[PDB]
């Protein structure tokens, strides 16, 4: 029967015993609710997930919270299914922990709401899309140099104080406005105060009206710090399937997900792999990433922040992550200091979509020309800073002029920054931005001052602003 | 209580442990109540160590395990061509079931020392750089090693496409690749029309480590059927690195002691047992063949790593791809410094052999003239001519995506490059020159193309020269 | 049925295994037969792994073990101020017992993400370098990492003393320090008169491992009381590395499976659970705050070790101390090149914010050109100006021990240095210049000091320039 009792407690790992022939299947969830029968006890409410069968009708589980106060002999209730999380429009604008219980003070979800299992087989071979598509985000730099693929994974590098949150907000807002697609944020292993500040920022900017957030704090046990990513993904899958609309999924940190996996595996007791990581690192990463695909009637595109340990690009976790990535954008302090936003690197960033078979020969040629011009400008800057522009020939002076114009034109205004500037922002289509960049390359607008290329977006706004100062 | 049918005890991380099954043999196939197949590895005194080939979520302690009476088998047949199957041989593309009648054991002895024979026939890979510097025979086991995002998969698809008319079956085995990537690959193969003579075996990342580990053996077992019947086969493993990772995970789960870089000591045997089945049989055995082109993924271009060393020891030769030249959009560098085909050379036809030597010398010279020699204009001896000719060679060595060049046009363009006919046209027009050159040969060079196709030897040098000169006259410089 | 009693089975190295105690809870408090306290860690099917909290030489196998029913708890209250207490809550300095009337569990949930508010108030340490470059705001957990003999305890003591006037209550937690050093620290604190608002928690190196493991938790639990009463608390740990060592030893003794560097699997969980209880509560909770300044020691500046890496990832920023600079003589030898504080910017008053940036850029520019100083061939107008400015700024940034500087005088001297007014004073007299300037400001700058104190804003620039000009005129060059 469903009733089972505890026999062993070792830190976060707990063991249960059931009547023979009624053992729960793997990955199920066990609920423990107890009332203090006397003063030598403490009320406990804990949820465990089943991991291993040790035989003898015993089960080895791991905990999702503190295990203090546990007594050998408490009743254990089996739910019969993996962790269930509410899905639907009710999730939007709320903050959940790993178990689907709201963290904010808006109230509890009604019990009748539809819920879905966390663990789920990946979509079959048949349902996948047969061709590649380009996600038009409306941010000039990314849709020019490093395009995003519908259903692909995108890596995002950069430290603190660089505008990463601003870029996230702008991406969410643009995607919502121009595609009717919701977005989901999953803070795997975040700092609590940073998460709180991000929540406040999003609420003030008003983006939060079309998003759902899941937070796993760094003070949580490894079980929760592993399952938060999966619960976010299963939140997004409902919108992909039932609604049939393109969705955005963010992951605050995936290296911490791998680290939590390693810690839980060490607790379970398996021998460590190469650098102490769990042996099952590759398959765990696969079972996570393989559900972020693009099917015949929807798509999920993922923006994942990566922190490299000890700055080693050959470490097993960065290697395993990079085995899946489709594109990379890099955020740079120097571009931050200059009055340029979103301060994304135009050279370090790269993509797989940058091919004539996908974006088109014209787009590819314009992008390559911009790349080489910027590289040449970077080469000349070092000598020019000591020698002055005098030694520069006429052709190199023209190159420097065009490179400065291009580099300044790469910046853009944001709907987010309205609260601090008043500029209504812009959403620049791919065709318009590539045409404008080609025309600027042709030298048609070389007579304008460089500052006319600052924070406009579309090419028409450039001439309008230039006329504005006259 | 009859003990010819087992009973589960422990389940965890894809490894069960059944109790009973007295008449089971090591390596037999066992099927659970759910319908999931299983391997039997260890036959201990009481229990039996079972490895699960599939989803182990649904199998619970106390379930019943049945015997099948067959060792590890895979369905093989002519009906399998054009399909996409998992390593167990079950279709995954829909399109109905598969009608197969014969099977072959996964583990089979490789051909003996007397059975093999020296390889002497070419394998037209449709890539000019490969067919010029690193030729591949029809019995070789050539490694293709490089970093990620270096067009290695692209090379695989071109190699498979180019066999449209050489009456050769082919098999593409993908290990640990993304399902979306596999779907796009299947789609482009169907678009170019190669699905009439190919078979794809897939094992994505979500699939369990046992399947990842078993896929290549299934692929080569499928190949061996045609190989022994007497045809010619080409097999392209995708990521032996990921297969090794899966085997390492399986070993560490089975509580075996690791070695260097946590790899168990059995990894070399695991790779050798797989690769050693690729050999060219004698005429007495049937005249078959089986060539393999496994890939390996490196980090930061480091050959010193354990798996690269093992595979380079097993293989006949390696083809290195350089990451830095991939940025310039070129087909990634076929680095002639480290590339070598020890078995090859005897496979090349004499027509292309007559020129491969001067291409190798020219490329060596141009690559040896580094940026220090490129600097300044003090290099006024024959070094300027060497640099110009080397630039011509480098420009002509590039290729487009999914554009196989037949060997006849390959040798024609390469001869025209060597004999000075390209020393005048600026390096920016060489590609259009090549294109119009192919068009000119298509419209007029039927005699030359037929002679090359029939005799595998160069035509009259004078006739070839005069045709090239006529094309030069009819050409227009931009 | 033995329910609240049990018998010992094994003893040794502070680890005891008892039989019985079936109704014990994990993490409970257990009293032995002779009065030694103990906490139960592991609950197995037949034995209860107990950890001994004192001199364990007096326990023989067969001893009676009793139950208390109380989860681990520490005394807390206002009576603890000005006492030296071991983690268990007992005084080690004589002077009678304590009068704590309320206790709380050492393990409590951290404040939720909906009860926290962005940090917006300064924490005045009184050290010019850190206060100008890497500011600390109340509610921030900032890590001070440095090698041995680099004045870490010096900085800790200055920032503890400097809180004399403000409303802060400071708690100093000593882990693994020598009892002699602890005694001297207590004496210097008493001499400076800080003992009227501070509590010292000590766990010497001679104490058993569990006390070292428990000290930080006892400190944090003591602080949380004044948290939730509505005050502001500052807490300092010296050796998170030594606490990790003690926990590793305990886990290894209790036969728990090891991980990296033989550390147990949950060391990161331990550190995060300890540190995440430091936050700035929202106004609904009363407005309390608790800032933590853990210390980590690296051998030869190896920040690549497991514990330093984990603490760096957990905390909000690093303050680097340089052994070479400390040996050269620079006090406190802050490596401003690598130190970072993500909270900074909003943690400084406006008066200091208006001046910090220029000095920061000046230091950044000078730091990269330190090799130019060997030769006078330097371009004088830019490079030599940068060298002179950098030398002057460094000489200003030097400081002595146990003399905190008020923020008004700090910003005064920083403004004077930034505005170029010190380019004339010889670099070997700047310290005397600074002391005399402080004396002169105390003489007649009281109006500017009061304005800065009451508005957090810069005074009138004209009057400030007039005053500094007057002092410059009245100064004598040596």
């Amino acid at each position: 029967m469903t009733r089972g009792r505890v026999i062993q407690v070792m830190g976060p790992v707990v063991d249960v015993k059931f009547e023979n022939g009624h053992l729960p299947a793997i990955y199920n969830a066990l609920k423990i609710q107890h009332k203090a029968r006397n003063e030598n006890e403490v009320d406990i409410d804990l949820t465990l997930e089943v991991a291993l069968h040790l035989g003898d009708d015993t089960v080895r589980t791991i905990a999702m919270a503190s295990t203090d106060g546990l007594i050998r002999g408490m009743e254990v209730i089996d739910t019969g299914a993996p962790i269930s999380v509410p899905v639907g429009e009710v999730t939007l604008g709320r903050v959940f922990n790993v178990l689907g219980e709201p963290i904010d003070l808006e109230g509890d979800i009604p019990a009748d709401a539809r819920r879905d299992p966390i663990h789920r087989p990946a979509p079959k071979f048949e349902e996948l899309a047969t061709e590649v598509e380009i996600l038009e985000t409306g941010i000039k730099v990314v849709d020019l140099l490093a395009p995003y693929i519908k259903g692909g994974k995108i890596g995002l590098f950069g430290g603190a104080g660089v505008g990463k949150t601003v870029l996230i907000q702008e991406l969410i807002h643009n995607i919502a406005q121009e595609h009717g697609g919701i977005s989901v944020f999953a803070g795997v292993g975040e700092r609590t105060r940073e998460g709180n500040d991000l929540y406040h920022e999003m609420k003030d900017s008003g983006v939060i009206s079309k998003t759902a957030m899941v937070f796993g704090q760094m003070n949580e046990p490894p079980g929760a710090r592993m399952r938060v990513a999966l619960t976010g993904l299963t939140m997004a899958e409902y919108f992909r399937d039932e609604q049939g609309q393109d969705v955005l999924l963010f992951i605050d940190n995936i290296f911490r997900f791998t680290q939590a996996g390693s810690e839980v595996s060490a607790l379970l007791g398996r021998m460590p792999s190469a650098v102490g990581y769990q042996p099952t690192l590759a398959t765990e990463m696969g079972q996570l990433q393989e559900r972020i695909t693009s099917t015949a009637k929807g798509s999920i595109t993922s923006i994942q922040a990566i922190y490299v340990p000890a700055d080693d690009y050959t470490d097993p976790a960065p290697a395993t992550t990079f085995s899946h990535l489709d594109a990379t954008t890099n955020l740079e302090r120097k571009l931050a200091e200059m009055g340029i936003y979103p301060a994304v690197d135009p050279l370090a960033s790269t993509s797989r979509a940058l091919a004539p078979e996908i974006v088109g020969e014209e787009h590819y040629q314009v992008a390559r020309k911009v790349q080489q011009t910027l590289q040449r400008y970077k080469e000349l800057q070092d000598i020019i800073a000591i020698l002055g522009m005098d030694e520069l020939s006429d052709e190199d002076k023209l190159v420097v002029h065009r490179a400065r114009r291009i580099q300044f034109f790469l910046s853009q205004n944001f709907h987010v920054a309205e609260q601090f500037t008043g500029q209504p922002g812009s959403y620049v289509p791919v065709k318009e931005t590539v045409r404008g960049f080609k025309e600027i390359l042709e030298g048609k607008y070389d007579h304008l001052p460089e500052d006319a290329f600052r924070l406009v977006g579309r090419i028409e706004e450039v001439v309008e602003k230039a006329k504005a100062m006259g | 209580q009859v003990s010819d049918v087992g009973t589960v005890i422990q389940v965890g991380d894809g490894i069960a442990r059944a109790h009973g099954l007295d008449n089971v043999m090591s390596g037999e196939l066992v099927e659970f109540a759910n319908g999931v197949m299983g391997m039997a590895l260890n036959l201990e005194e009481n229990n039996v160590g079972i490895v699960i080939l599939g989803p182990y979520t649904g199998i619970k302690e106390g379930d019943e395990v049945r015997r099948t009476g067959r060792i590890m088998e895979v369905p093989v047949g002519e009906a399998l061509i054009g399909r996409v199957v998992n390593p167990l041989g079950q279709p995954v593309d829909g399109l109905g079931p598969v009608e197969t009648t014969e099977t072959r054991p996964i583990e089979s002895p490789a051909p003996g020392v007397m059975d093999r024979r020296s390889v002497h026939e070419p394998l037209q890979t449709g890539i000019k750089a490969i067919d010029a510097l690193v030729p591949i025979g029809r019995g070789q086991r050539e490694l293709i090693i490089g970093d990620r995002q270096t067009g290695a998969a692209s090379v695989a698809i071109d190699t498979i496409i180019n066999q449209k008319d050489q009456n050769m079956i082919s098999i593409y085995v993908a290990i640990g690749q993304k399902e979306s990537t596999v779907r796009t690959v299947v789609e482009t193969l169907r678009k170019h029309g190669a699905l009439d003579y190919t078979i794809v075996v897939t094992a994505s990342a979500s699939q369990p480590a046992p399947l990842l580990f078993l896929a290549p053996y299934a692929g080569v077992a499928m190949g061996e059927y045609f190989m022994y019947k007497g045809k010619h086969v080409l097999v392209v493993y995708a990521a032996l690195s990921k297969q090794a990772a899966a085997y390492r995970e399986l070993s560490l789960l089975l509580r075996r002691p690791p070695g260097r870089e946590a790899y168990p000591g059995d990894i070399f045997y695991l790779h050798s047992r797989l690769l050693e089945r690729a050999a060219k049989l004698s005429d007495a055995k049937g005249g078959g063949s089986l060539t393999a082109l496994p890939f390996v993924e490196t980090q930061a271009g480091d050959i010193s790593a354990y798996i690269p060393t093992n595979v380079i020891s097993i293989t006949d030769g390696q083809i290195f791809l350089q990451s830095d030249l991939f940025f310039s959009g070129v087909r990634p560098a076929i680095n002639a410094g480290l590339s070598v085909s020890r078995v090859g050379g005897a496979a090349q036809i004499k027509a292309m052999k007559k020129v491969a030597g001067t291409l190798r010398l020219d490329l060596a010279a141009y690559r040896e003239l580094e940026a220090f020699a490129q600097f300044g204009s003090d290099l006024d001896k024959a070094t300027q001519a060497k640099l110009a000719r080397g630039a011509r060679t480098v420009e002509v060595l590039k290729q487009d995506l999914h554009q196989p060049i037949p060997v006849e046009k390959q040798v024609l363009i390469i001869y025209a490059l060597t004999r000075g006919f390209l020393d005048d046209i600026p390096v920016e027009d060489v590609r259009r020159f090549e294109k119009e050159f192919y068009l000119f040969l298509d419209q007029n060079g039927q005699h030359l193309l037929e002679h090359i196709r029939t005799t595998k030897d160069l035509p009259n040098e004078d006739d070839l020269n005069k045709a090239i000169e006529a094309f030069k006259k009819t050409f227009v410089v931009s």
